[PDB]
């Protein structure tokens, strides 16, 4: 998961 | 600038991310947003003019904003969708099961349903905790984009997910998808803001  | 719920607007002319929510804090107009997307007094931008600057935001740990605007905007109690607008009834908050859409910059208006609650994610900042997971399918640049029902109960904002080498996860089956919104509920107490309704 990353922002977005 | 008009301010509608998921439309573009950039940050100290370099990062793109979506509006969440026109909100109010006394005579201050603003819209609430990612805490990712800014700094404080980072300079906000609609169509390349200024509308205001970030005035406070937490991240990582939470992933939260608000951008106070000059007096020049209009807030309206809308989202996105298409050409189209879904009208911010209230902030009830949806349970998990409940069918869901977001607004952003990058995917447009996308729905899916509310998957978990209390979902921590691992930034390479570090964890955001407390967001809750929908499978609607989202992009880099929808961050800060508004979460509401069809019936108008806004829900958050876009923080992040699983995004794919092609900068989003709408290429991935639903069962597959975790993407993350901060709750509005915390955001509106802790800023003292309220919403704009119609």
């Amino acid at each position: 998961a990353a922002p977005l | 600038a008009n301010i509608v719920g998921g439309i573009e607007y950039s940050i100290n002319n370099a990062s793109l991310c979506s509006v969440g929510f026109s909100v109010t804090r006394g005579a201050t107009k603003g819209f609430v947003t990612a805490g990712h997307c800014g700094t404080v007094n980072a300079t906000a931008r609609i169509g390349g003019a200024v509308v205001g600057t970030f005035a406070a935001r937490v991240f990582p740990g939470n992933d939260r904003a608000w951008v106070s605007l000059t007096s020049a905007q209009t807030l309206l109690p809308r989202v996105a969708n298409g050409s189209s607008f879904v009208t911010v009834r209230g902030s009830t908050e949806a349970a998990v099961g409940a069918a869901v859409c977001r607004s952003g910059r990058t995917t447009g208006y996308q729905c899916g349903t509310i998957t978990a609650k209390n979902v921590t994610a691992n930034y390479a900042e570090g964890a955001v905790r407390g967001l809750t997971q929908g499978n609607a399918c989202a992009g880099r640049g929808d961050s800060g984009g508004s979460w509401i029902t069809s019936a108008g109960q806004a829900q958050g904002v876009m923080s992040g997910g699983n995004v794919q080498s092609n900068g989003n996860n709408c290429g991935i089956p639903a069962s597959q998808r975790s993407s993350l919104f901060e709750r509005l509920q915390p955001i509106l107490s802790q800023y003292g803001l309220s919403l704009v309704t119609g």
